[PDB]
RNA sequence: AACGAGACUCUGGCAUGCUAACUAGUUACGCGACCCCCGAGCGGUCGGCGUCCCCCAACUUCUUAGAGGGACAAGUGGCGU
């Protein structure tokens, strides 16, 4: 939306979800706040410690 | 420092106020004077790899961290130029004040129409904090290795040792016609640091003339008769798992970016402080060294893990650092002191709150 | 007082150091073997930044090089290897003079005589055998031999008479006299298999050890069991001193240097104590050898390093 | 991956340690050559396995008592 | 006194026996210059060790190479793999350790099968496919 | 230069990655600069192993597609040498910085996927890896030059160098920056 | 306790170790012959190009096929009772 482009980085990978394992739950640290953390769904193959490019942190994951 | 009861506050210049103030279209500096000498870089260090590691030499040189009034060049150029005087480290702290978490302090000793920004000789001002901007920093006492003090000791001990290990002191130095004025030329040891001291010009508007010390640490051989000026600083580590960090040995090659993202959450103050210095200098390459403890319970033994050259200005485009903001900060502080009379005035950061002030003190306190 | 300082440490191996030896003709050389299937000849600088550099590396084996020994001239060098063969080196560029053909199993121990004309071999064949320098078999010992693997053989320095030591994993030490090739004696002792044996430079003693890790002393010519000493868990290698009556015993975490007159431990050499767990936190010491100066001694470890020490007063 | 040891290995490994406890070291290569002499293992690849498990057991036997 | 040491390299059944014999400069392959070996777009590749290490390592040898096997491509990797090892062997035998240990660190840094060899060769076809994995089409109607 | 290969003429120094997000999956100059893009044929036997190999080589690999061009990697390198040449004459830059912008500007910021509910199509918005962005951005622009030269008098070299310009400076005349924005326009809707 | 699984057989990948070769090669000269000065020099010689000459030469790296060795979760760090 009218939020500027955010950047947030992985702290840990949780497990794979979706109905073919195509989605991946992941925990991410906000990269400006070190006590803030949100759970996300990320499509692509990820390792740990890599940075994403979030368009919002209003969105939050809860299920497949 | 101790804040007394009889020191007069005028204004709380909090960090929300100062992150909006700006000054635009700062002109190209012209050097007033350049003094010292620089050593050349070893290109063998460009091919360092983790699994062929190389330890750290402790290299002692006789350093100069001289304050504004005691710096003879800043002292005498008062009579020809300027009306705000400082040194590179006193700039960097004021620039990067918005990310501070622990106290700093500078005695602005105004004189007549001019400002001597004197950092004290009994302060701990130029120590480089470790894990400072963390979720909860180390709260360990000064008897412990992993404390705020011992880690800053650790960090500041290593950062200049590796500045010279980068460099070939047994090979030719580029020499300025003016040698170092902080020590004599009867120092034939060549156990001075590789350093030269740019004294440079700026204007902030309001008929202000800033004449402040800046520097480089090393020059690197280029090609076609050109060379690459470098500020060298060094990223220490103590333990990964006690501050929510990354073990660089495991993750440097794959998660190169995540490592630097660690220290935008744990040492973000120090990162942009170093970058501010590099942009003040106008370096061609910003070099850093990756160093960690050889043994995580031994705060004395360390080992070099790698080196990576970034271009400081495209780096500033990446880390989201801009100096347009920065020159309104220093502007806003000069809005206070100029309309006041001469006197040792203290500008500091509160040790438990996020707000800086200008105190008027009875002088000599 | 005579005590030990850590001198330095060498580097240049991919396999565990099996043996080290040194010729007194050139104490500025030193020779080494390893399970990287090469014997490395060093160049000793006495700088404390390093302590030596590999000069050349002798190559050509298809299994480990167990034991190695120098010539009395220092111009030749000989090897025993787990490929069942031996080689006779020319330690000036490389270029093996001779390879000795004939064993059905490993050649564990090997030694080179004072007159340079007799060369022996211990084997998992369960045979001691004698070898001409031309590379042919003067004799083979297959009668009154060990009933288990041959651990170590030695040539004995003597007034002139021919005597050679033999010890196997059958927990016995056999002494042999040439020109009848008979049992001079059988010494019984040590519970568990024997690793090593070594003879005094004067030559009337045999300091033996093994799995037991106890150092029993035997008389070569009297044929008497002098005494026994508790030498720790296991002792893999032994070496008398050339200029003292000491005895240096190689145990796993430490080297135990023993004064013999009176019988007491001088010191225990400890290396780097780096935090590791749990089965052999430091590497075991497996071989050791004195320099002819008697100031410095060397050690073989399983971390692929040779640690140096020096006596300080 | 996989390569979970079968019962034919674990049966004879226990036996070989009980009756030749003394001969054992804790190195792979030494414990191999002992198994080659105190018994015949009719394959080469099988020999390289039974040694490695004999080694791996001998690590634990130098701690508290094994129940097998 | 005559000095001569030989090595080879392989990739996908392309042997290249590169002898280092005492002499000066003048590396060749098949009695032709390496400057004209014929795809001449991969010309920077076989030259890579010589260019990177400098030509002052190649000032005590005449190297000539004979080849056979492989295609146009795999031969190029073979001749590179041999000349890299050839140079090394000359130092391993007539010069000391610390000369060649240095040279080993340089090459193995940008390892690209200069001092090692792929174990990969073609797999054997089985019936019901035109390839080893690919299969003929299956119809249900 | 004497200790680090160029490209046969093109410096890999004065080349930056201007994101902090997408570096450590874009690299070209740490020591990974080489005279040519080729490999011995190790590129993948682990998930992390893909990342390491150069960006310039990855570009050459994804250029040969659609039947008749498979297994002709040498012909492919001809097109790339002309590409950089045309890019340098045409605009005048270190022609790798063109490519790095072209990759970074073409990678999506958010993406959609499928989710099964009620036996009817519903869609869900999700994020994307940096490694995904690079793989996608290399795919998209290579499709452009392949498409254009399918009946044009212009050669694929000319088409490809044009496609990196319009990607490096967004202008929506490329097949890439169009198709990027299509995905994000969907990701806004169902979210 | 038994059958299947595994074990097994074949094949690929690691040997400048071992075994031995004019129905397999390499190297070395002996070479003499051809060739161009193409490079130092002069055309010779030294060096370069292949072929004939090759042996009562030397060797087995390449090629060939036999006997053997090597890899075991072996070592280290995490995790699991």
């Amino acid at each position: 939306r009218v939020q500027p482009i955010k950047l947030a980085r992985v702290t840990k990978v949780l497990g794979r979800t979706g109905s073919q394992g195509q989605c991946t739950q992941v925990r991410v640290e906000f990269m400006d706040d070190t006590s803030r953390s949100i759970i996300r769904n990320v499509k692509g193959p990820v390792r740990e410690g890599d940075v994403l490019t979030l368009l919002e942190s209003e969105r939050e994951a809860r299920r497949l | 420092v101790e804040v007394r009861s009889d020191w007069e506050v005028k204004e709380e210049m909090d960090f929300p106020q100062l992150l909006k103030m700006r000054y635009l279209e700062v002109s190209e500096p012209q050097d007033i004077e350049c003094c010292g000498a620089l050593e050349y870089y070893d290109k063998a260090f460009d091919r360092i790899t983790t699994r062929s590691e190389k330890p750290l030499r402790s290299i002692k040189r006789i350093f100069h961290t001289v304050t504004t009034t005691d710096d003879p060049v800043i002292r005498k150029l008062a009579k020809t130029q300027g009306n705000v005087f400082a040194t590179d480290a006193i700039l960097a702290t004021l620039m990067s004040c918005t990310r501070s978490v622990y106290s700093w302090d500078i005695v602005v000793q105004r004189v007549g129409s001019k400002l001597f920004f004197d950092k004290r000789d009994n302060s701990d001002f130029d120590l480089l904090t470790v894990s400072e901007t963390a979720n909860e920093p180390p709260q360990d006492e000064g008897n412990s290795f992993n404390s705020p003090r011992n880690l800053a000791m650790e960090a500041t001990y290593i950062n200049h040792n590796f500045s010279q290990q980068c460099l070939r002191m047994g090979k030719e130095r580029y020499n300025f016609p003016n040698p170092n004025p902080f020590v004599e030329d009867d120092m034939d040891k060549n156990e001075i640091a590789s350093v030269a001291y740019r004294y440079r010009r700026w204007k902030l508007g309001d008929d202000i003339d800033l004449i402040v010390r800046c520097e480089h640490d090393g020059v690197m051989t280029g090609a076609n008769g050109e060379v690459s000026f470098i500020n060298i600083k060094t990223l220490n580590e103590w333990d990964s798992r006690h501050c929510n960090g990354v073990d660089w040995r495991q993750k440097l090659d794959s998660q190169r970016g995540a490592v630097i993202a660690t220290e935008l959450k744990n040492n973000s103050y120090k990162l942009a402080r170093w970058t501010c210095c590099a942009l003040l200098a106008g370096s061609e390459y910003l070099k850093l060294g990756y160093v960690s403890r050889y043994h995580v319970k031994d705060s004395s033994r360390h080992v070099i893990l790698g080196t990576q050259q970034f271009k400081p200005n495209e780096f500033a485009s990446q880390i989201n650092l801009s100096v347009e903001n920065a020159w309104g900060i220093l502007r806003c502080v000069i809005d206070i002191c100029m309309k006041l009379e001469e006197g040792k005035y203290l500008i500091l950061k509160d040790p438990n709150k996020q707000v800086i002030r200008v105190y008027s003190l009875p002088d000599g306190t | 007082t005579e005590q030990m300082t850590l001198r330095g440490t060498l580097k240049g191996h991919n396999g565990w150091v099996t043996q080290i030896a040194t010729t007194p003709q050139f104490p500025d050389m030193i020779l080494s073997a390893s399970r990287d299937k090469t014997i490395i000849m060093w160049k000793l600088t006495r700088d404390e930044t390093n302590y030596g550099i590999p000069q050349r590396a002798l190559r050509g084996h298809s299994h480990f090089v167990s034991d190695v020994v120098i010539s009395s001239d220092g111009q030749f060098a000989l090897s025993g290897s787990w490929d069942g063969t031996l080689r006779l080196w020319d330690l000036t560029t490389g270029t093996t003079t001779r390879r000795f053909v004939g064993h059905t199993k490993d050649v564990l121990s090997v030694a080179f005589s004072s007159d340079n004309r007799q060369i022996v071999s211990g084997s998992r064949d369960k045979t001691i055998k004698l070898w001409n320098t031309l590379g042919v078999c003067k004799y083979t010992v297959q009668d009154e031999s060990h009933s288990e693997w041959v651990s170590c053989v030695r040539f004995s320095p003597n007034s002139s008479n021919p005597i050679i030591v033999s010890c196997g994993w059958d927990k016995l030490v056999k002494v042999w006299n040439l020109a009848n090739c008979k049992l001079k004696t059988n010494h019984i002792g040590h519970t568990g298999y024997l690793n090593t044996v070594t003879v005094s430079p004067d030559g009337s003693l045999c300091a033996s050890g093994g799995k037991d890790g106890q150092a029993m002393l035997w008389d070569l010519n009297e044929g008497k069991h002098l005494y026994t000493l508790d030498g720790g868990d296991i002792i893999n290698a032994l070496c008398f001193s050339p200029n003292r009556y000491w005895l240096c015993a190689a145990t796993g975490p430490s080297i135990k240097i023993w004064d013999l007159e009176g019988k007491i431990i001088v010191d225990e050499l400890k290396q780097e104590v780096i935090s590791t767990s749990s089965k052999a936190e430091p590497p075991q010491c497996t071989s050791l050898a004195w320099s002819a100066d008697g100031q410095t001694l060397f050690a073989g470890y399983t971390d692929n390093l040779v640690r140096v020490w020096q006596v300080t007063i | 991956m996989g390569r979970v040891r079968t019962k034919t290995v674990k049966k004879a490994a226990r036996v070989i340690i009980e009756k030749y406890y003394t001969r054992l070291g804790n190195d792979f290569h030494t414990n191999k050559r002992v198994c080659e002499e105190i018994a015949i293992i009719p394959s080469k690849k099988l020999r390289n396995k039974i040694a490695g498990y004999v080694t791996h057991l001998m690590k634990r036997i130098q701690r508290g008592p094994v129940r097998g | 006194p005559l000095q001569s040491v030989q090595v080879f390299g392989r990739k996908k059944t392309a042997t290249a026996v590169a002898h280092c014999k005492r002499g000066n400069g003048l590396i060749k392959v098949n009695g032709r210059p390496l400057e004209m070996i014929e795809p001449r777009t991969l010309q920077y590749k076989l030259l890579e060790p010589v260019l990177l290490l400098g030509k002052e390592r190649f000032a005590g040898v005449d190297i000539r190479v004979r080849v056979k096997g492989g295609g146009h491509v795999a031969q190029i990797y073979a001749i590179r793999q041999s000349i890299s090892k050839a140079l090394v062997a000359y130092y391993q035998k007539y010069v000391d350790e610390a000369s060649k240990k240095e040279i080993k660190d340089i090459l193995i840094q940008y390892d690209r099968t200069l001092l090692v060899a792929d174990p990969r060769r073609c797999e054997s076809k089985k019936f019901g496919g035109p390839g080893a994995r690919a299969r003929y089409q299956k119809s249900y109607r | 230069t004497p200790d680090i290969k160029l490209f046969g003429k093109w410096s890999t120094d004065d080349v930056q990655i201007n994101d902090i997000s997408l570096q450590d999956y874009i690299a070209v100059k740490e020591k990974y600069a080489k005279y040519l893009p080729h490999s011995a044929g190790r590129y993948a036997a682990k998930r992390f192993r893909k990342a390491q190999c150069p960006i310039v080589e990855r570009l050459t690999n994804s250029m040969m597609m659609h039947g008749r061009n498979n297994g002709k990697k040498l012909m492919t390198v001809r097109i790339v040498k002309h590409a950089f040449e045309i890019i340098h004459l045409l605009t005048g830059e270190n022609p790798l910085q063109v490519l790095v912008n072209a990759i970074i500007n073409s990678g999506p910021r958010e993406d959609s996927t499928r989710i099964g509910r009620a036996g009817t199509v519903r869609r869900q918005a999700v994020d994307v890896s940096p490694l995904r962005r690079v793989n996608q951005a290399i795919w998209l622009l290579c499709t452009g030059a392949r498409e254009a030269a399918f009946r044009n008098i212009k050669t694929i070299a000319e088409c490809l160098a044009d496609e990196l310009i319009n990607a490096a400076k967004g202008s929506s005349n490329s097949y890439a920056i169009k198709k990027k924005d299509e995905l994000e326009r969907v990701a806004k809707s169902n979210r």
